[PDB]
This record gives structure tokens, sequence and C-alpha cells, in this order.
RNA sequence: GAAACUGCGAAUGGCUCAUUAAAUCAGUUAUGGUUCCUUUGGUCGCUACUUGGAUAACUGUGGUAAUUCUAGAGCUAAUACAUGCCGACGGCGCUGACUCCCUUUGUGUGGGAUGCGUGCAUUUAUCAGAUCAAAACCAACCCGGUCGCGGCUUUGGUGACUCUAGAUAACCUCGGGCCGAUCGCAGCCCUCCGUGGCGGCGACGACCCAUUCGAACGUCUGCCCUAUCAACUUUCGAUGGUAGUCGCCGUGCCUACCAUGGUGACCACGGGUGACGGGGAAUCAGGGUUCGAUUCCGGAGAGGGAGCCUGAGAAACGGCUACCACAUCCAAGGAAGGCAGCAGGCGCGCAAAUUACCCACUC
């Protein structure tokens, strides 16, 4: 919040510039930084916390340098010990045709999760879309979070 | 020789993989430019598709922008003072993208003093009056002093730059890739970027 | 003037190899002592250094200044007809012709 | 290994609609690089040797072309494997005849003779719209033609008419409901009908629904629809059978009843 | 019209199945993360009536036991190699000596001597991108009118761009971006007697868009036997973050600093395979079992490993350099080599054809 330059190099959004002319503000002041953000398409909506926020993240869909294309998928949040990335589980049934019966299977995906989502928990349901390769094992990025079709965080009044 | 392939290294599970084929030519890599400060030395290489690429080994001069004033000019490069990635690059004086450098203030000072009709880099009267006062004051029929309110009411520079101009050097940041373009070229440090790197420079050695 | 020669075993001398021995060099298009059979070909082959010794099969020499005496046949014989020029400015330069 | 581009074609690998025999040979003509895709063209040698039968061998085709008799879109072509395709005109001024390439309702090029005043124009589908330097607008067609200064009402998926002596636009048809079209790919290849609905998806493929003269209904991806007339009437003459695609039982019954094929 | 120089092709075709178990391969999708000879269509006006020197074929003299080995001497060309005008600057922005009019300045004007930059590509920085709901005061005015009221305007496109087009300040590659010192057929029209040109048909060539043929990298789901294989990976990069280098481009691809991650009983990690994958083949009431080196499609490799030149395209073997294993000739100094192409031979073994004829057909 109050400080974000925790790295050895200065952190800023590309395409935003601050004028060093007409700088007078009197006894008070206003934000020296305007905010860059965009529409993703496909009927998704940009979070309020991306527009009203102050974080820097170049891999963010709403406020960074990525294009959402190809497949849209969903899965269950299962681990989150990395920084700005999480692991999700996908479960399915496989048909074996000699018998007339099914077999249970799973796979894991590592995905990139930006700030603007900040109340996610293990067992939440998440929707993701493809990007260019973002790191060695990461190809997908979080577009929406939900806990519909399941029990509450704490008691039923949540 | 050198190569940039994905298949020489292990998978998500920690398991090995065996080679699928010999090294291909499209997987190639080459040694680094390691560009120094010094009089121009550039070499050229042929690249995939028959195109050409330029590699700078020595550079003495660059193009820099003072974005606050919409002024850009060809300028001498003096020294390197900070590098976010590795300290051996400033100890050996190597020039790369987002490196922090010192540049000659003169062509910006000459543009400002002739545009605003005011002094900038001056200490005392002995470096104002004896020559070049005729840049500042001349006959100007119905353009003499009050019509320069279009200039004078917006002339004041930031205190952090007025302290740099008196020493004859400005801090700047490299924006081009010199080992790929053959050019060293960028912008003058200002505002909170200038406060950030002045704190980092002082906290390292001072 | 000394213009070159051949070793025993017939290997040629070439300029810039500063020894009395023979050596093996990787030759390429534009060097003497090699003629490429394909575009971009290079081959490694034996050549003799620049220094003259008793070992040579033959020395090549060219007369750069004549004496007062005549050497039999070699300096008696008058010049042949050669072949004339073919580029237009070359013809003008030979006969001192005007531009018109 | 594959160290560069290929330059042969095996006869069992060649496009099915050319109707090549099994036993004369191992190879087929590789179509010359050009305005139409390798799967979607007819090489000029297959038209002169196998369809029109003016030549018995590839050498008899070579010595027809080198005499400068054959024109495609009004230009003389000496290349025997040149890739002719949909809506092109071929003219043979020495025999006095003109042709246009159009699909038969079984999904293959028909021979279709035309009158010399209809041999003066062709129909083109729009692929791209863009702006170049100095703000000049550009158009691109299904057959690689580039046009400067198009009419600002001409949009994506529309059909334009061009005169062949000058290469400039004369008139156009908008893509909208109720216009006549022909199908140029998939299983419905070579059918004709009116556009009746367009269903759209953001990402992936749009789908068009089309209605027949006999009241049948069929659908395809939007990339397979070519518009050929404003409302009910086409801007080009059409081959025997007019795109109606009768079933194998109707085709049996007409073949018995009409006694055609020298019965 | 021999030879020779220059251009293009030789990266396709043909042969084999050793390696290879989420690898290859199949169906399905993506480049809004790249490159692209040729074809086809756009585009092609910021000494000059024609420049420079120098080699091959050829002529002439040689060296070595020996090879598609080559040296010294005398001549001469270009669409090879290297220079460089003319024509059509008349741009439009910025400076502003002076000058004229209402109002000494400021502020509204119209002229204007004189300088500087001024095509498309290239590197970096900055600017603008127009549209929506409702009134009331004040400075100064567009405009209909005069000393307070009506009424408005400006590239294109996608589901989505830090897209395309536009404006400003500089850079620029040079020896190291473009804008023709080239070749062949028929001749012409004239302040016109062989002159000023303008012009008909082409041929070849080159920077940049778009095509065509592709190539490369990535998404989702799919595999034979094994526990006498239960835990594995990890600055010797393992999983992730920030900045950079290198590369045609995305990316631990690699480097510095930091974090402590990632996979497994829904079988990881390890071992085996007389394992190249698929279209397919034999047998078969219904359900199945077994096979697929082999004419079509994809991959890999030219005795074994490694390195590299040329080019749009190769880590090429009918290209080159070296080590390792074989092996031919010699005057013992040296030189030359790769049939898993077609015929043919030896060895192996139960086990497999002629050292024939032709470009007539298909390409």
């Amino acid at each position: 919040m109050a400080d974000i330059q925790t790295e050895r190099a200065y952190q800023k959004q590309p395409t935003i510039f601050q004028n060093k002319k007409r700088v007078l503000l009197g006894e008070t002041g206003k934000e020296k930084l305007p905010r860059y953000y965009k529409n993703i398409g496909l009927g998704f909506k940009t979070p309020k916390e991306a527009i009203e926020g102050t974080y820097i993240d170049k891999k963010c869909p709403f406020t960074g340098n990525v294009s959402i294309r190809g497949r849209i998928l969903s899965g269950v949040v299962t681990k989150m010990k990395m920084q700005r990335t999480i692991v999700i589980r996908r479960d399915y049934l496989h048909y074996i045709r000699k018998y007339n019966r099914f077999e249970k299977r799973h796979k894991n995906m590592s995905v990139h999760l930006s700030p603007c989502f900040r109340d996610v928990q293990i067992g939440d349901i998440v929707t993701v879309g493809e990007c260019r390769p973002l790191s060695k094992t990461v190809r997908f990025n979080v577009l929406k979070v939900t806990k519909a079709a399941g029990t509450k965080k704490q008691f039923q009044k949540f | 020789g050198i190569s940039r392939d994905n298949w020489h290294k292990r998978r998500k599970t920690g398991g090995k993989r065996k080679p699928y084929h010999k090294k291909r030519k499209y997987e190639l890599g080459r040694p680094a430019a390691n560009t120094k400060i010094g009089p121009r030395r550039i070499h050229t290489v042929g690249v995939r598709g028959g195109n050409k690429k330029y590699r700078a080994l020595r550079l003495d001069v660059g193009n820099f922008s003072w974005g606050s004033e919409c002024c850009t000019r060809k300028t001498r490069i003096i020294d390197v003072v900070y590098n976010a990635s590795n300290n051996e690059l400033v100890r050996t004086k190597t020039l790369v993208k987002n490196c922090i450098v010192l540049i000659d203030s003169t062509p910006y000072r000459q543009w400002y003093e002739s545009h605003y009709a005011l002094p900038l880099g001056r200490k005392k009267g002995a470096k104002l009056t004896p020559e070049e006062e005729e840049i500042l004051n001349k006959k100007r029929s119905k353009k003499i002093q009050k019509k320069y309110d279009e200039r004078k009411k917006n002339a004041k520079i930031s205190s952090l730059l007025e302290e740099q101009f008196q020493q004859g050097k400005l801090l700047a940041c490299i924006a081009s890739r010199p080992g790929q373009c053959g050019r060293a070229d960028g912008y003058v440090l200002e505002g909170k970027e200038l406060e950030f790197y002045l704190r980092k420079i002082k906290a390292r050695k001072g | 003037r000394i213009s070159g020669g051949n070793d025993k075993q017939g290997f040629p001398m070439k300029q810039g190899v500063l020894t009395h021995g023979r050596v093996r060099l990787l030759l390429s298009k534009g060097h003497s002592c090699y003629r490429p059979r394909r575009t971009g070909e290079r081959k490694r082959k034996s050549v003799r250094g620049c220094i003259v010794d008793a070992n040579l099969s033959v020395l090549n020499l060219v007369i750069v200044k004549k004496g007062e005496k005549d050497i039999p046949g070699l300096t008696d014989t008058t010049v042949t007809r050669r072949l004339g020029p073919k580029r237009a400015s070359r013809i003008r330069k030979l006969f001192n012709l005007s531009k018109e | 290994m594959a160290r560069g581009p290929k330059k042969h074609l095996k006869r069992v690998a060649a496009p099915k609609h050319w109707m090549l025999d099994k036993l004369t040979s191992v190879f087929a003509p590789r179509p010359s690089t050009g305005p139409h895709k390798l799967r979607e063209c007819l090489p000029l040698i297959i038209f002169l040797r196998n369809k029109l039968k003016y030549a018995l061998t590839g050498d008899e085709v070579k010595k027809i072309c080198m005499q400068r008799f054959i024109k495609i879109d009004g230009k003389v072509r000496a290349d025997i494997t040149y890739p002719a395709g949909f809506m092109d005109v071929i003219s043979i001024d020495k025999t006095g005849e003109n042709f246009r390439l159009i699909y038969d309702t079984k999904g293959r090029f028909a021979v279709h003779r035309i009158t010399p005043e209809e041999a003066k124009y062709k129909l083109c589908k729009v692929r791209k719209i863009f702006v170049g330097t100095k703000g000049i607008p550009h158009l691109v067609t299904h057959d690689a033609r580039t046009i400067r200064y198009p009419d600002p009402l001409i949009k994506m998926n529309d059909t334009i008419q061009i005169d062949l002596e000058t290469g400039k636009i004369t008139d156009f048809i908008k893509f909208d409901t109720g216009n006549l079209c022909m199908v140029t790919g998939g299983a419905n290849l070579g059918r004709i009908g009116v556009i009746t609905n367009r269903e759209r998806h953001p990402g992936s493929f749009d789908v068009v629904h089309v209605k027949d003269a006999n009241g049948n209904s069929f659908a395809t991806r939007l990339s397979n629809i070519f518009v050929i007339g404003k409302g009910n009437k086409p801007w080009i003459s059409l081959p025997r059978g007019k795109g109606i695609r009768l079933t194998i039982a109707e085709e049996r019954d007409k073949r018995l009843a009409a006694k055609q094929s020298s019965g």
C-alpha cells in the first residue's frame, strides 16, 4: 500500500508519464499517477480493485501486457505457497470400452493470480484463459473467482 | 555450439528426459557484446532470413530526451553509476538497457538559456557578464520583456536539477539495447525516479 | 626480383609465411595455392614459407632492370602484337582523343 | 529429413475432385505457387488434357501454351501448372470459346461455356480492409488482388464486381439476409440458396443458415459463404442443375425415366 | 559458336528403422509471441549524349613417384567488383530586422528583409484521438446582430492491443537501408533536316506491403510390461519473482539478487521392450485376441561423437575440419576415403532376383 518500490529497480506502469510542469498544489494534494487498465472481452468484467489500486504487476490481464486468446477453463484452488501464482486441480472420468464403465482421473495446473483478487481460499472455484508462455510451467491466468454451488466460508450467514 | 533449447533440462515432476535429436541451427546462441565507453567500434552479423544485426563494442556519445521540456539532443556519455542486476557491470564500466549514466549538461543549458532568456548553470557575476550576455539581451521591438511572460511564468526548474546543472553533469537512463541496435540512447532522470536512484547511489557508497 | 618457387615434392611458396619450413593452412576463396570446387568450400593443404634456401626445385625470377649487354634470346626478341582495348574510354585514353 | 520446402506430389495424395486414374503413374502435377491454394485450384494441364481433351499427353499441352493461345482473367499465361480457381475466366481466342470455373453440385469444377460480353467481368469476395501511409484506404480480395481507394461503404464479407481490361471496381453486393449465395467448402460444397440467418460467437466460428429453391435447409461456417446476387437474382449465369442437390433415389428415377446415356 | 566468367539448382527425390514411452504420433485449437527464395496484386520524381582498375578463357615458361594439385610471365570483357550526377525543390513549420491600423506597454492585425529543418525505412522520447444527464451567476467573445439569447463540427478495425493512420523534438547504418550508369524487337512525331524528344512491345533487377508454398514454438485429451522399483527433485536450475543478456520471436534459454517451492497410491521416481507412431492387416454369433521393419502421412539417421562454411532454407555428409575405429597407394618425404541410392560381391544364417534396355509414358 504506502510503499511498492521493494525491488532494486524502480517499478512503474509503461505508457503513463508524470508532468514536471504546473506542479503547484497548495496546502493539500491529489494523485500524481493516473492508472492504466483495459477491457478483456468475452463478457468478463474488470475488478474495482484494479482501477482503484496502486500495485505493479506486468503479467496482470487488466493492468499489464497480456492477450487472452484460445481456450477458457475452470478448476478448484488446491495450493498457494508461491508468490503471484497458485495450483488448481481438474478432475474427470475416462471411458474404457471393453468394459462399459468409467475411471476417475486428475491433472494439476500452475496459474498466475494478480492482486485485485485478495480473499481467495483453498477449495474456491476459479476460471482461467490461455496466454503466451508466462514462465517455464505457466500458460494460464485467472479471470474470475467464485464460491457458488458450495458451502460457505465460516457459517451460512456469510 | 552454444544453444537455447528446452530439451536439455528436466520436467515438472523432477524426472530426466533423453535426447530426441542432434542440435539444430535454429536453436543457436552467440557471445555477449559487453559494450564499453570509448570511441565508436561497431561490428555487424548476418541473422536467420538473411537480415543484418548491429553489435556495439565501444560508444562515446548517445541521444537523450529531457521529457519535461520536450527537448532532445546528441550528447557525450561520461560514466556509469548504478546497475540493478550486477555490481561487476559498474566495476568494469559496461553499458546495457536500464543502466544509470552521467551525461554532459551543455546542449540542454544552451537550449534553455536561448529559449527562456534567463541564466541556468551560473555561480557568480564573473561567469555571467564578460561574454555571451548578448544571447540574453538584444533589441526586440514589441517583444522585449512583457511578451516573454509566455516564457517567464513557467521557466522555474526543479531544485534537484538546478543542483546538477552547476556541476556540468546530468543523470540519465539507457532505453535502447546497445548490443542489438548499435546505439546507446535514452532519457534524463526526473522526480521520484531521481529520488529513488539518488538514495540507492548514496546507500551503496558515500 | 624474386617472385616465388617450388619445394621438393612440388609445394609452392606463398607470401607472408615467415619460415624456411613447410606448413598446413586452411585455405578459402581469394587465397593463392587453392581453387574452390563449390561455393563456400575451404580445404586444409601444405605450402612452403617465404625464405630462400638450397632446398628448392626451382626459383622464379623477373628482370626489373636491363644491363648494357644482351642475354641471348631472352632480351634480343622483339614484342608480339598483344590484343587491343574494347571499353570506349580505354580507346580514347590510348590515342589521346578529344571528348568530341 | 526435411531441410526446406517440397516440390513433388504423389497421385494418391492429390485432391479428390481432380478425378485422376490409379494406374498410369506415381506422380501428379504439383500446382505452381499463385493466387489460389493447392487444395482449391485446378492446374491448367488437367483442364486441357483431362477435361477438354485437346491434347493426349503433357507435351501436346506444352506446345499449345508456348504458341500464346491461352488467356486467364484476360492475361496470357505460358505456365502449364498455373493454379486457376473459382470465378476465373479462361479464353481460347483461336477456337473462339470462353469458360468460367464454377462448382458442380457434387463438389467438382464443371465446364461452363459463356457468351463473350459475360467474359468481360468477374466477382470477388472481400478478405481485408486497411489504411496505409498518407491515410490512403486499401482492399484485399479472395484471389490476392489489391485495390486503392475503394468506396467507403464496402465492408468485410461483401462481393465486388471488376472489369478485366482495367482491374477497377464497378459495383457491389452487401452481406445481409435474403441475398443469394453459393457454398465453397465443407460437405455442402457446390449448393446454392438464400441467406436466412447468421448466428455469431465471440471467439471461434460464426454459423450461417441457408434455404434452397425447393425449401431444404442447410448450414456451414461463415468462411464457406460466397454472395452472388442482391435478393433472389444472380449476377452470373449458372450451370445445369442450378445447385439443387437431389438425393440418390431421385437421381436413380430420373436416369431410368429420361433414358439418357444412349438407352 | 568450343572454352571461360556471371546467374540458378544441388535443402526435393530415393534408402533404412538404430535411437526414442507424455517423447514421437493423432484428433483439436493459437501466434494480438516469429521468419519466409519464388508466384500473383499494390508501390516505384527528397563525366551524366555514360566514370574507375583487374582478372579467366587464350599465348608462353615450369615443379612433384602420385590426385578433378597448381606456381612465375604477357593480353582483354560485364547485369562480376567499385564509384556517382543530371532532372522537377516550386515544399511547409519555426525564427522576425523592420513596417501599418484601433488602444503609449500589454493585447487584436496584415505584411515582411534574413537564417534553420523539411520522402519512405531505422533508434528513443512526447502529444492528440473527439460522441453521453440538468440548471444559475462572471470575465471575453464565435454568430444572428449590436453597445442579452439561440446553435455545432471533424482515419479505419477486433470479443479484446502498448493496433492502424496522424502531429512534435532529435537520431540515422559508414566501408555497414531504398529511389535502375543494364539487354532485345518494330519504328516514329517535329520553330524540321537529322534535331528536340515521347513513345509502342517487352527482358532482367531491387527496398517495402499483401498473397502462395511452408517452417517453428505453444493449448486440451489419448500409451505396452514391471513394487524381487515407495518416495523423488533442489545454485551441479529444482518451482516461482524483479532487472538484464542472447535469440527470428514467447520462455530459467542463460546470468545476478531474492523467496522455498514442484510431483506421487487417481502409481510419481527408477528398470525392461526380438518398441519408430498413425492410416491399416489376420481371425471373428455378440463381446473380443493378435499383428503393423514394408509402396500414403509424420519423425530420425548416413561407421561413432563433436564443430562449422555458404545460403531464403542445412548444424548437409554424392560439403568441409578434428579426434576415435577400420583401411588403399608411396620413390617413406607424402596423398586420398564412407553403397542403411541402382546392379554386383564377402560375412552371417532356417531365410531373400540381372554388374540388361530407355527418357516413349508419369512428373
